[PDB]
């Protein structure tokens, strides 16, 4: 089991556990009326990011094994973001990287606004 | 009595379409799959997989094969498999698999009166699970089987492991070399793919490394090495020619290990509780030789003095390195 | 002429081969045979053995009745695709290939009462357990099991063609073994228990034992070779630190080297075989051999008496020391 | 109901000429591609080549295989594709390659009602990757699969990535060893043969070689050795032995770990950026050694001891600053 | 629509792939032409070489003559089961395979006159003879031959389609040669006698050039650097027999584990090439050092004063004897 | 014309039955083998096996394909080897062999006017070949090829080589690397197995191996070691550290090439006739590192006397010794 906390713009996902069984780390956005929807995501070596076609070249995702962590940074905010934002965790082999469903644990909800 | 079987089974395969599953516009069928694994072969960290080799059955209820009149349920030759739609079942992990072919492709169909087919192979298969060797000798590991269907999502078949946690058998029967199962997991899913969803079984198990060989092969020359540096200590420092070639043929037989041991297990980038074993060792013997060139240079330029704090000095660093190193890594 | 292809045309009437013969009756008897035309390496690294047999079938089916001039009709390998086969299989093979040169080696013979011949050239690589605790010095009994996959007990039984032991038989000339001796074999039948049904299985145990000829001279004697170095280290005198320097630590070198080559060339295992006590035994001899020095050039400055007398005592000792572990040693593991 | 959908592709498989391609006569047929990653399992230096397994899928339209009244999807048994035109894709870059056929041929056929086909596969190619080893370890490398058509030239077919940037996935799913990757990048072009031009997509990757076991099994035991040698300038002149001895087993462990280390990488002839160092560290212990015989010769064949005291001096204060100075350009100049 | 398919049906109907081209009217020219697109390694171990290909034939085949809308039917692979095509083989090939990822790489091309075109991509591993006299600085003609296999000259003849130097065309990018370099290529064709009777072979030698630099980097400088080790240990001072005497010894060990790592990599060859020569000669120098070294210790105390004079002689000598011996060496080798 | 060859072959290929040989119940059909060696590269030692390219043809006579009206003779596409009837032939020593398949499957189908048929094939084998490796590298190795009919007894086929002697061809062309083609025999012979008795041919080789790279590579270092030892024996007497030096690194140099040569062959459990070699220089070194021992044990423990007597009967005689042994040992082996 492996066990995500969110901290804070910057975000801050630390992790816990056995995080070598689950590399990849996604974050989710979700609004009061909007459903979850897919962020962005990054690999276990960090080297290889994806992020959604509306929060390109905005938003940074960044990996650091100092003690598991990775921080999301949001560049050119605006009011339409406003929302709680999830960090989770995928298994190696789970399918694709933009449905919740295929993601095992996730973070508590930290609001932003 | 004979004839009768050869009516009947030409009966329920002429009009049979192979390319339509049961149930086309019905609910999904439902494949009870089930496992017995003769043997899990080699498990090669250079490869970064493992050998498997399994009896793989799967039952499922095809309305279309039911017949009356015959109770003995039929065992038909491989050969009718043509004939039959089967599931597209296949191996995530897997990278290279055949199915067995000594004397007949090793395949059996079992059909019954009520309709339901069993069908049941004895695959090879070489799955890769990606083992990570920061704690290596010393580490465990996680090693899964995972099964899918390829082109029907889970609104067209749907999958489970028959017999529950019975579905797989033969494990406790298996002796790895080195490796020890000390337990394992059966997983049924779904995952969502761009196409559709999918249904998901996994077998998943959990591998500790037996230590009793590297840990008689591998720390104790270098302990012993180590040691054999520590002698230089006390021959009297007048003897110079002893002590260097003590010193410099310790290094020698280090490095000799250190180059000879490469062939252990694969390239891998972060550091290994071996390799810091190995390092703290290099350096332990290194040491000896650099407080021997002190001893010399103050002596030439009150060294005994130099030599006996390093009796005590040298054994009492390395006892702590010992004791952290097996802390940390136990 | 003609007659024969008529007579053959005839046979297959309707036959549907994906049926058992006597599938409502009574359980098909599978009389076999094999002949091992070599007995391929033993491959502890790969931890299996090859083999090369005629492995021969025979059962009597009463749809291929027929009545011609000539009793029994030898056919090529097409017939046999177009009629019903048993599906024997072997249980720990790992990967088997029938051999396909020229044309499929295989055979097909029909008798007018029925009886029917099948008979197939196979190259099996089976694995068979292997307890190396007693390694080099370790006997084996490597077994071949076989039995139908399919058909149940109770659907198809298998025999033996003659007495059990005259069934399986080996070529002389084709042994093929290099370090192992086949010292006889034994058969057995044996009803195994599956999900599926009770299955009839039948077992072959090939007894090898491994030949030390070449071990000896590979790891034994220059083992023997640097204690008997370490024997002339302790014969020198004092004065000469160097020499007696450099006699410990290259034998402790050469120890090592020979040590680490000799575990190479084997199979990885969790617990240590007769060499590795040897090994072990004997670095323990030469790590000895260098303290004792070490102790000697210590105590040589102030009361070298001390060290005359330690030093005859050394030699004294580990000749004697060395000469009752051998002796042990090897009473313990050759006489079995 | 069951028995339409028979005889609905029944119907549409009679009369279907599988040796035509779809629009025989008319405008070359689009045909869209996906790839989605599992892994890529070796890269190897020995062989020049890395294994990749891929699920590829193609999507093209044709109107012969169109179907009406059945208003879902047919997703059809993979024996179909037996009976069906497809096409002839390879990769120009593959070695070995085989689709995976454990329990089925890995395959799947799609139809859609307006005479689109999706078809799938699940191949694994070990793909030929030339590689300049010249920066090697310190190297930022390049590997290609390069897919192209072999029967039809660009009037007949058309070759596109459905998706664009998109059309390729599961990059996060590669998780090597050593290498990294950095980026990748979709292409597509047409190439000239002498039969014709060909359409032709490549999929590249610009991997990055870590280099921490680098350093810690090559790297430091040369500069371990080379201040073994070192060690020989703070001995007494007089211990001629001594300095002997050292010197000469810090060559021998020298030549030692080069032939024992160099056996790993392939015949190439220009020299590597990891050879440089081990020549250099080779000739700083030849040059130890060979300061001390100057020093022995001076010396054996009051005055003479102060010049040999001054050589020693000397060497202790510019040989570490030599090889620092070495060290740091050589670091520099790959970094 | 359809019409194509009428085409195609009328065009196998009465046709039999069994039967070549004029069978009894007149022979078949079969013009053929190879496009390299990736010149494979040269495995100097298994004798062999690799080689990818568009292996390329065109022939006239009377009875395939249409009329119809399109000049050339560009047809799949299909076809090309259900129609003769040439029987051409490698005949110095070893295990060749042809590609058939997705489907079979093979392409057919029908032009209105009968004219066939028919391309497929290969991998041929061929056996390349290796003269390794002049190793490891000796060129190569590692040849590729094909031809028909069971059609004689009288029936099959071969010819290059365009003009035989631009026939064979190697791709610039596809060069795959780690210590390689190739200087081009001459073709030619012939006729080859054998039991069954005369055939057409044709014939494309590559030329080959081998690398030196890893070569030179792994042996001779190492060897180079222990020779020298031996030189300046005559620069000691007499007295310090033991110091001489390890530079003698290690010197010595040393260039034994450099020869046996430098012959590893070579082919089992009976007779010295270039490197076994230089790796004589370096034994000889080092031994010659050593055996002086023993001879001016052994006259160091009866007569000192030879020793100063042969001391100066072997310092003037041998690095002048090594010195001439490496430039005859080189300039005897290189120059060839 | 055309037709006429298509309508004859057509009717050549009715009522022909493959299941059932030429002539099916009178005498045994004669089948003529012929073979033509292109290469017998990678003799293997390890494996025990070497690698055999030939192409194989073989020649019969079926009154069912008799024709007349086609005075040509028909070379027939490959694919009509399936239609029909072709012998069962089989090698007994192969492990892993293949018909090439490079753009046809590699086989030729020649029908003569009179129903001679020839049936051409171009195979790869990888045979097993025993070897007697008790005078390795000194060797003369003898194996084989054995060609037997799987299904039909001898009462049923019988074979021949065609031609007699001449049936092999190609044997002087071959050059081995590490071997030459001594000579080479062709038998015939039945064999009675339960079932019954089958025809064999037999293609024998005898290869004698060279000798020049294994002395190069092995004897002459050993050679140069024992050298050493006996410059170690010359240098002195009571220079303790360079004669102790110099005789424990001969060992140590001596084992290291020994660990190093020991891999390149298999498991035998005997002497190689290589390793009896490096055991005798090793055992000669061992016995100048003891003499050293002996000698420094008298001088340290007319003293000078002895030892000087003693290096001069070392020096003088291990040099002899030396020599008669591999005098003796080149004269047993070779
Ligand atoms: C070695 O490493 C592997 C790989 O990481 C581990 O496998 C993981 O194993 C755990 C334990 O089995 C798996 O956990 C579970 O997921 C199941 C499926 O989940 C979803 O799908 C179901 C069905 O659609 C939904 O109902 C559900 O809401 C999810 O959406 C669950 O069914 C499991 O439930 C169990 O736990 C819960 C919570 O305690 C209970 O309430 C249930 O009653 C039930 O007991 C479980 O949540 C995990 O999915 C695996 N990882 C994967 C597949 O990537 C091995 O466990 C690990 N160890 C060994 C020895 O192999
Ligand atoms: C690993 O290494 C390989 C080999 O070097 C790299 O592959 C080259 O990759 C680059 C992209 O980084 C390719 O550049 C592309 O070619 C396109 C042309 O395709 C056409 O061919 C002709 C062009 O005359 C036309 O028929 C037609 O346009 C085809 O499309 C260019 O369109 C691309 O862009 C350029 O032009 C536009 C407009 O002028 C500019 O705005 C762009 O900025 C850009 O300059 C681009 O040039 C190149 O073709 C590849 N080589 C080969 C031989 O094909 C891999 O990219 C590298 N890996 C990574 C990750 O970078
Ligand atoms: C390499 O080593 C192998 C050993 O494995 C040699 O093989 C033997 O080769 C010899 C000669 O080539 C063979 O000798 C011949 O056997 C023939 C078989 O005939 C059977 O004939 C009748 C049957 O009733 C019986 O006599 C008996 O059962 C035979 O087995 C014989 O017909 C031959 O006879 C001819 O030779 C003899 C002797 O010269 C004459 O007197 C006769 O008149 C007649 O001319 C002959 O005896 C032997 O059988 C082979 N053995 C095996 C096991 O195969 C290779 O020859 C050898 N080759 C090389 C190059 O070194
Ligand atoms: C045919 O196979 C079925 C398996 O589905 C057999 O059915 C069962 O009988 C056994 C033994 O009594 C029980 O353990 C199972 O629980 C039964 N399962 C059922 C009825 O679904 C059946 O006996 C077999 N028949 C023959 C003639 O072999
Ligand atoms: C060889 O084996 C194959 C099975 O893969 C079989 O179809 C064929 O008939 C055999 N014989 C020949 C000559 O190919
Ligand atoms: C291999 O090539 C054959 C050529 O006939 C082809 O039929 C087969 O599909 C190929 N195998 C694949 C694509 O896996
Ligand atoms: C047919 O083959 C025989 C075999 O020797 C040969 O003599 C004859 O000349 C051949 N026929 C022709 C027309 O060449
Ligand atoms: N079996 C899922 C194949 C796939 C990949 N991508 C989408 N579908």
């Amino acid at each position: 089991q492996v066990q995500l906390q969110e901290s804070g713009l910057r975000l801050s996902c630390a992790a816990s556990g056995h995080t070598f069984n689950y590399p990849i780390m996604g974050w989710f956005r979700q609004a009061p009326g909007k459903e979850r929807e897919f962020v962005g995501a990054i690999s276990w070596s960090g080297g290889s990011t994806s992020y959604a076609d509306s929060v390109k070249d905005r938003f940074t995702i960044s990996r650091d094994n100092a003690k598991n962590t990775v921080y999301l940074e949001m560049n050119n905010l605006k009011p339409e973001d406003t929302a709680v934002y999830y960090c989770a965790a995928k298994g190696r082999y789970s399918g694709g990287l933009y449905y919740p469903t295929n993601y095992d644990y996730w973070g508590q909800g930290t609001q932003v606004t | 009595n004979m004839s009768f079987v050869k009516e009947t089974v030409d009966k329920l395969l002429k009009g049979y379409d192979i390319r339509l599953r049961p149930d086309f516009g019905g609910p999904p069928v439902c494949v009870g799959m089930n496992i017995d694994i003769a043997s899990i072969d080699m498990v090669s960290e250079v490869n970064m997989d493992y050998t498997l080799t399994m009896y793989f059955q799967q039952y499922w209820r095809d309305k279309r094969l039911a017949y009356s009149g015959i109770p003995l349920n039929l065992t038909l030759d491989n050969r009718v498999a043509d004939q039959l739609w089967v599931p597209d079942t296949y191996f995530l992990n897997d990278k290279k698999s055949f199915v067995h072919g000594v004397t007949v492709k090793n395949r059996m169909i079992r059909l019954h009166p009520d309709g339901t087919v069993l069908y049941g192979l004895r695959i090879t298969t070489t799955a890769a699970c990606m083992m990570d060797l920061r704690r290596y000798p010393l580490d465990e590991q996680n090693c899964t089987l995972e099964i899918e269907s390829y082109g029907y999502t889970t609104d067209d078949i749907e999958f489970y492991w028959r017999g529950g946690d019975k579905a797989v058998t033969g494990v406790e029967r298996i002796e790895l070399p080195q490796f020890s199962i000390v337990e394992h997991r059966l997983v049924s899913r779904n995952v969502v793919f761009a196409t559709g969803a999918y249904p998901r079984l996994s077998l998943s198990f959990r591998l500790k490394r037996n230590i009793g060989y590297f840990i008689l092969q591998t720390y104790m020359p270098s302990i012993l090495i180590t040691i054999l540096s520590w002698v230089s200590f006390w021959i009297n420092y007048d003897a110079s020619a002893a002590r260097v070639a003590l010193g410099i043929t310790t290094v020698l037989t280090m490095t000799t290990i250190n180059t000879h041991l490469r062939e252990t297990l694969p390239k891998i980038p972060y550091v290994k509780a071996i390799d810091m074993y190995l390092m703290g060792c290099f350096v332990f013997v290194f040491l000896a030789l650099l407080e021997y060139a002190f001893v010399n240079y103050i002596f030439f330029s009150r060294a005994a003095a130099i030599d006996r704090w390093s009796r005590i000095v040298f054994p009492f660093t390395f006892s702590l390195f010992n004791l952290v190193y097996w802390l940390y890594y136990v | 002429t003609t007659v024969f292809t008529r007579i053959l045309d005839r046979l297959l009437d309707g036959y549907d081969n994906r049926l058992r013969p006597g599938l409502g009756e009574r359980v098909t008897e599978v009389k076999t045979d094999i002949f091992v035309t070599s007995f391929g390496p033993v491959s502890d690294h790969d931890m299996e053995y090859t083999i090369d047999v005629f492995f021969r079938q025979s059962w009597k089916d009463e749809r291929l009745k027929f009545k011609g001039p000539m009793t029994v009709l030898r056919l090529n390998n097409l017939m046999a695709s177009k009629i019903w086969t048993p599906d024997t299989f072997f249980h720990n093979g790992k990967k088997s290939v029938a051999h396909n040169m020229t044309m499929p080696n295989k055979l097909l013979r029909i008798t007018e009462d029925g009886t029917l011949l099948y008979t197939m050239r196979l190259t099996v690589r089976a694995e068979c357990p292997m307890h190396l605790e007693d390694f080099p010095m370790d006997a084996h009994a490597c077994p071949l099991k076989f039995g139908s996959y399919a058909y149940t007990r109770a659907e198809v039984v298998y025999e033996w063609t003659r007495e059990p032991a005259r069934s399986v038989v080996v070529a002389e000339d084709g042994s093929r073994l290099n370090q192992y001796d086949l010292l006889g074999q034994t058969v057995d039948s044996g009803i195994v228990q599956s999900s599926t049904g009770e299955y009839v299985v039948m077992t072959t145990h090939f007894h090898l034992k491994r030949k030390i000829g070449y071990f000896v001279i590979q790891t034994y004697l220059p083992c023997i070779m640097t204690v008997i170095l370490s024997q002339v280290s302790f014969w020198l005198n004092r004065e000469s630190v160097p020499a007696r320097t450099v006699f410990g630590v290259t034998t402790v070198l050469t120890m090592t080297t020979l040590s680490i080559s000799a575990r190479n060339s084997l199979p990885k295992v969790a617990y240590a075989t007769a060499m590795d006590w040897f090994i072990a035994v004997c670095y323990a001899f030469v790590f000895s051999a260098l303290i004792e020095f070490a102790t000697v050039n210590y105590f040589t400055k102030s009361q070298p008496a001390r060290a005359a007398k330690i030093d005859r005592l050394s030699r004294i000792a580990f000749p004697l020391l060395f000469g009752i572990f051998n002796l042990v040693y090897w009473a313990t593991y050759l006489n079995r």
